């Protein structure tokens, strides 16, 4: 209550460090920054000072997460159709759906449309596609399935314009993310018959890929709903 | 222009952003580096100059003359700025040139009586700028250079009578003869602003670390228009308490004359 | 190591001269000096092989 | 107004110089040391030159990048206070200054073997500040003087003339005025040699006066390469004298 | 010109209480933007901001974000292409510092600011001065639209051609434009800019609060 | 000259064994070794550069009096990374060509104890990042001259408090040790390449007369009196001193230089030019009648 509900970009909300009496003894409130908040610092009369302030316009939102007691309250701001979501940026660990660019030998390079959110809800990230400026990641042959790591054939796994659902093991370079398929919720999702030319084609089997319109059927890594 | 590590810059801000001012080489927040100018060689030209700093900083001014109708041609004094490998479009280039027309003014900075020849027609002055070479803000290197182009320029001297409305006589200007062009030519100095303190003629390593800078004219023996904060880089860029732009009005306005009195040497 | 060689034919220095201890550096830790450097360094190439 | 002639029956020219006389050379190395990795100022009559050898450097773009060859690249600056007359606009773009500067460097092209500096580029900026004939012949010779002293390895000198034509006899070394009176062959000499690098002629040339004013040319360009020789030579007694 | 259609090249062209109104969202094309509109006495101003960003940069290596602005001319042809840059260059400098730039590593934010329109009415018997503070205006609202980060909110005034940009509730200087006029208008013309600045502010936060509800 | 010192010159744009020309022969003996700065034909020997005829052995060669500086085999370097690319850096040294750096070829915080990772080389960013400035010894050689660098040393590595400054590599030779310790407490590292770093001396320079995992930190000493700063300031202008009058820099100049200097009271006056070409004759003269 003592902090304002909505804060401006701009708008002082919490100190840095806070406290309160009860119980008979001090129970000691942790801020600390967020989405949408950011610890800068301000002085006045020669006096420093940092203070919690928010950098986009929304309502407040507190949440505790984590003798004598101890605590730790997070501190963020929240917007409130159009959708941005910015501060969503691939992380080892994540979900994304890519779309194959290229298919070389030992490896296969692709392009992140979408990043699975945490409880499904994804997070768009808005780019040009003629341009370059879509993150680019690659996928290893090795990372195509845990089954026979060694040999794999990237032609009958991937496809170019096939919609694959796979996991970041790690950033890598500015270039290429670390794309793995290993498990059984990941591989190609949506895809068509001869590079897109043909009719929708669905997942089956975890290797192989059919098409209950034309009756073709394409090799392909597969997921599981 | 200068890359520099996150440690030296660090480094460079506490040295001078202290309290005591140190510059890195030591220098006073009011010292100016050694320069070297030499003029009046473009026998071609009514006048020229060419600066070189301590730092290999080179620039070439040059000072050309043309017969105009001063009732169709409302600015008398146009400058041009240059840089070979380096194309005439970007930002840097059009933001200086913009920048010394103003300070270069027909009725603004600089006396266009003594460009006036008769009733109808008058000098237009084209004041060409080159820089060969410069690691910082280069638009007080280019002033010093104008201001001492300007200051040896000879212009034809005229012959025919000065009354075009009645008599109309083509403007004649005799051989040989010419008059030294008379003018005050402004200076235009840049300050750095790192922390609370103000230092005049900025190195490069200073201008990498400090939180903003003053572009700040100077004619006829005080503060003239234009007045520009500049951010002298792009990472560091800081607000500015008003008593320091007041500071640094205050301090070109007690070292200018040092300069102009180590430049007015003919 | 300590060089095997004995006697020193083609020699510009003296076997005695090559043979000899010098003090570690700091940076560097001392070793047996090569006893031909100094051939090697300032003897002529035969004419032929240029 | 006034009016003039070409060669007086006096054996004077516009000017005063006669059929034979090369202009006031002067010649200047490491000029600009804090610029670039070898410079030259040239002063070849009225004519006046920077020139800026960068290099040889790493490429800005990997994409522009020879693994058997250094990248050479030359731009020519003519400023628009080269001449009398002002030039209102830039001449960057011309296309008699693209082919200049496509002419210089496949004159070099030769004259360096350039397989020595593999993964590099060598950037040639000039900057001409007065202009007065023979510009080409004084670019050629600024180019040469500020590779030089850039320690860049090169087989032999490339010495530039002019050549002004008027009856049955040429001119050494053509001015602004002369050039406009009568064409001019621009020659472009390798070392001491018979050789030509750059042979250049845009006007109209009798074809019986070619092989004699060739031979002026390449006599000329001779004492022209001596020159240089004693100029850097003597400016390397002059700086050690200064050291002593 | 093979490019664009100049026409006949042998041809000559023609030869003869303080209000705003913002409003900004209304373009699906950019991450933000805005509306600024002022009329005063006989001369009024309205200009568009566009803000795309912020976008990665593929190989980029620098630690924060970078900032790119351009001016242009929506209709009136008046102000200089040089002149134009000069401004780009002066609001480059202001934002830089208003703008949380570590918050964008291996980024860049470009900014877009059409001038459509400027209406300037001279009694007969500087000049782009008086927009640079709406250009400001412009940018803060469709920076904040956008969703960066700005450390504080920019604002700014003009005062006999002198041009002061202000953060922090005035307690300090982001920006200094100075041309022409009167000198000793120092004091004043910080005094007078700081209460434009304070109007502007609020009716700019107020702005966000009306079209974010 | 209160404020600023401006030199003025009108009516010029500026102001001011045997002999070797271009075009001209060495020698005729077709039995030479032909080296660098040489050209050959039969039995003329001709000079490519403009410098002085060298004779070693069989192996005529000419020495430029001008010219780039050359990577050799063991030298200590001082350069400033200019890109990082794949598993590698390419530092800028002052060559013809930038540093080359190899993963393998730099030591990791924490060392031995440290278990090799497959993460290091897309997080090669987090130890050298663009700009920094570092330690290296030229290991090897490529074919075409270029050099890889290593930093698999203590004495090697990251440089910080303190600050940088550059002199022609040709004022710079090749010595037992580059790293020497200097009264006010500060330390100079003497890059082969001409690349010099003073800082303020560290424990490690202490060490030598007589934390593995804050060796990449950009963080400074937080603890760094004026006196030091200030004297930085000062070696830091008399090395640009001794550059001006082409004086080989070496220890023993640079303190001597330093003391010498302490006439001038404000540091600031050593930038002119008359004092640091006194400067540097009087180290020359002092080394006259001391020897």
């Amino acid at each position: 209550f003592q902090f304002p509900e909505i804060a401006y970009p701009g708008k002082l909300i919490c100190p840095q460090y806070g406290t309160e009496n009860k119980d008979g003894e001090d129970i000691i409130f942790n801020y600390v920054p967020g989405p949408g908040t950011k610890l800068i610092q301000y002085e006045h009369n020669g006096r420093t000072l940092e203070a919690i302030t928010a950098t986009l316009v929304g309502t407040v939102r507190c949440e505790e997460e984590k003798r004598r007691t101890v605590k730790n309250i997070l501190v963020s701001v929240l917007p409130g159709a159009n959708n941005d979501f910015a501060n969503n940026l691939p992380k080892e660990g994540d979900i994304v759906l890519t779309r194959v660019t290229r298919l070389s030998l030992q490896r296969a390079n692709v392009e992140i449309l979408a990043v699975e959110d945490k409880p499904a809800t994804f997070s768009v990230s808005q780019a040009s596609s003629d341009l370059g400026e879509t993150f680019r990641g690659i996928i290893r042959s090795q990372d195509v399935r845990s089954t026979d790591r060694d040999r794999v054939k990237v032609i009958e796994c991937f496809k170019p314009g096939d919609i694959v659902r796979a996991q970041v093991l790690s950033l890598g370079d500015g270039t290429n993310y670390y794309l793995t398929t290993a498990r059984n919720d990941l591989g190609v999702v949506f895809a068509r018959a001869a590079n897109g030319a043909g009719g929708l084609m669905y997942a089956t089997d975890w290797q192989m890929m059919t098409s209950p319109v034309t009756g073709a059927t394409e090799k392909r890594k597969c997921a599981k709903p | 222009h200068m890359s520099l590590s996150v440690a030296e810059k660090s480094y460079l801000y506490d040295s001078l952003a202290s309290t005591p001012s140190i510059r890195p080489d030591g220098r006073l927040p009011h010292q100016f580096r050694p320069i070297e100018i030499f003029t009046d060689f473009l026998p071609s030209s009514n006048g020229s100059s060419r600066i070189i700093a301590s730092d290999g900083s080179e620039c070439i001014v040059s000072i050309k003359s043309k017969v105009v109708d001063h009732h169709v041609e409302n600015e008398l004094l146009q400058v041009d700025v240059d840089i070979a490998g380096q194309r005439d479009d970007a930002l840097v280039v059009e933001t200086i040139t913009s920048l010394l027309n103003k300070v270069l003014k027909s009725g603004s900075g600089v006396d266009s009586s003594k460009l006036q020849l008769t009733k109808k027609y008058s000098f237009k002055i084209f004041v060409d700028v080159l820089v060969i070479s410069s690691h910082s803000h280069p638009i007080s290197l280019i002033s010093f250079a104008i201001y001492s182009a300007l200051n040896s320029t000879y212009l034809p001297k005229l012959i025919s009578a000065f009354d075009d409305l009645e008599v109309e006589e083509l403007p004649t200007f005799h051989d040989y003869d010419m008059v030294k062009l008379d003018i005050n030519p402004p200076l235009v100095f840049i300050l750095a602003v790192v922390g609370n303190n103000m230092l005049l003629d900025p190195a490069a390593n200073e201008s990498e670390v400090a939180n903003n800078g003053l572009i700040i004219s100077w004619s006829n023996g005080k503060i003239t228009s234009p007045i520009r904060s500049v951010a002298l880089n792009d990472s560091n860029v800081k607000s500015f308490k008003p008593h320091l732009l007041k500071q640094g009005l205050a301090m070109v306005e007690k070292y200018a004359p040092d300069v102009v009195r180590s430049l007015e040497n003919l | 190591f300590i060089p095997l060689l004995k006697e020193k034919p083609n020699a510009l220095k003296p076997l005695s001269e090559s043979l000899r201890l010098v003090d570690d550096d700091e940076n560097n830790p001392s070793h047996y000096p090569h006893p031909y450097e100094y051939e090697i360094d300032h003897q002529e190439y035969s004419p032929e092989i240029l | 107004m006034s009016r003039l002639e070409i060669y007086s029956p006096e054996g004077l020219r516009l000017d005063g110089r006669r059929w034979n006389e090369l202009r006031r050379f002067e010649s200047s190395i490491n000029t600009h040391p804090h610029a670039a990795d070898g410079s030259s100022y040239m002063e070849q009559g009225n004519n006046k030159i920077i020139t800026l050898v960068k290099g040889p450097k790493e490429p800005r773009l990997k994409s522009q990048m020879d693994t058997s060859k250094a990248l050479l690249n030359v731009s020519v600056n003519i400023t628009k206070f080269s001449k009398f007359e002002r030039s209102k606009s830039s001449h960057k773009n011309e296309r008699r200054v693209l082919e200049i500067q496509t002419s210089l460097v496949r004159m070099f092209e030769k004259n360096v073997m350039l397989n020595i500096y593999p993964r590099t580029v060598i950037d040639i900026e000039i900057h001409v500040l007065e202009q007065d004939g023979g510009i080409m012949g004084s670019l050629i010779n600024g180019i040469t003087l500020a590779l030089i002293d850039a320690g860049i390895s090169m087989f032999d000198y490339i010495s530039g003339i002019s050549v002004g034509l008027y009856d049955t006899t040429p001119l050494l070394d053509t001015n602004s005025l002369e050039e406009n009176a009568m064409s001019t062959v621009t020659l472009g000499v390798v070392g001491k040699s018979e050789k030509l690098s750059l042979l250049l002629v845009e006007d109209k040339i009798p074809l019986d006066r070619l092989e004699n004013v060739l031979a002026i040319g390449i006599a000329g360009a001779h004492r022209v390469r001596d020159l240089m020789d004693e100029e850097l030579r003597k400016h390397a007694q002059k700086r050690v004298s200064n050291a002593s | 010109d093979r490019r664009r259609l100049l026409g006949p090249a042998a041809a000559k062209p023609m030869a003869f209480e303080q209000e705003l109104s913002l409003h900004t969202g209304f373009i699906e094309n950019c991450n933000g933007s805005a509306l600024v509109e002022a009329r005063s006495l006989g001369h009024q101003t309205s200009l568009i901001s566009a803000v795309y960003g912020p976008r990665s940069i593929r190989g980029s290596f620098t630690s924060q974000g970078t900032i790119s602005i351009q001016l242009k001319n929506g209709l009136l042809e008046k102000y200089n292409t040089n002149e134009l840059k000069e401004v780009s260059s002066f609001l480059m400098g202001i934002f830089n510092s208003v703008v949380n730039l570590s918050r964008y590593p291996k980024s860049g934010i470009d900014i877009f600011v059409y001038l459509t329109y400027d209406k300037d009415l001279t009694n007969n018997p500087s000049q782009i001065s008086s927009l640079i503070p709406h250009c400001i205006t412009s940018i803060t609202l469709a920076l904040a639209d956008a969703g960066i980060e700005l450390v504080d909110m920019a604002g700014a005034g003009e005062a006999n051609g002198t041009v002061v940009s202000f953060i922090k509730n005035g307690e300090e200087i982001v920006g200094f434009w100075k041309d022409d006029g009167d000198d000793e208008d120092l004091l004043e013309c910080l005094d007078r800019c700081k209460e434009q600045y304070n109007r502007y502010r609020d009716l700019m936060i107020s702005c966000l609060m009306n079209q974010e509800t | 000259s209160e404020v600023i010192t401006i030199t003025k010159r009108n009516g010029a744009f500026q102001n001011s064994s045997q002999i070797v020309t271009p075009g001209e022969l060495v020698t005729d003996d077709p039995i030479w070794m032909r080296g660098h700065g040489t050209y050959f034909l039969d039995n003329m020997t001709y000079s490519s550069v403009a410098g002085t005829v060298s004779r070693v052995n069989r192996l005529l060669s000419v020495i430029p009096l001008k010219g780039r500086y050359a990577p050799e085999t063991g030298d200590h370097v001082v350069g400033r990374i200019a890109e990082v690319g794949n598993k590698r850096w390419k530092v800028d040294i002052g060559g013809k060509q930038h540093a080359v750096l190899m993963l393998g070829s730099v030591n990791l915080p924490g060392g031995i104890l440290r278990r090799k990772s497959e993460s290091d080389e897309l997080q090669m960013r987090s130890f050298l990042k663009e700009g920094d400035l570092l330690n290296a010894e030229v290991q090897s050689l490529f074919q075409d001259g270029s050099a890889s660098l290593h930093t698999r040393s203590l004495k090697y590595g990251k440089l910080r408090n303190g600050m940088f400054c550059q002199v022609p590599s040709s004022l710079i030779v090749r010595a037992k040790n580059h790293t020497h310790n200097l009264p006010g407490n500060i330390t100079v590292v003497l890059g082969v390449n001409g690349y010099i770093w003073l800082r303020k001396t560290s424990q490690m320079d202490l060490a030598r007369d007589t934390s593995s995992w804050q060796i990449y930190s950009d963080e400074n000493d937080p603890s760094i009196s004026n006196n030091i700063r200030q004297a930085i300031c000062r070696y830091a202008n008399v090395i640009k001193a001794l550059a001006f009058c082409e004086i080989g820099i070496t220890q023993q100049r640079i303190v001597s230089a330093y003391e010498a200097s302490m006439v001038y009271s404000n540091v600031g006056e050593l930038i002119e030019k008359n004092v640091m070409e006194s400067i540097g004759s009087d180290i020359l003269t002092a080394e006259k009648m001391r020897g």
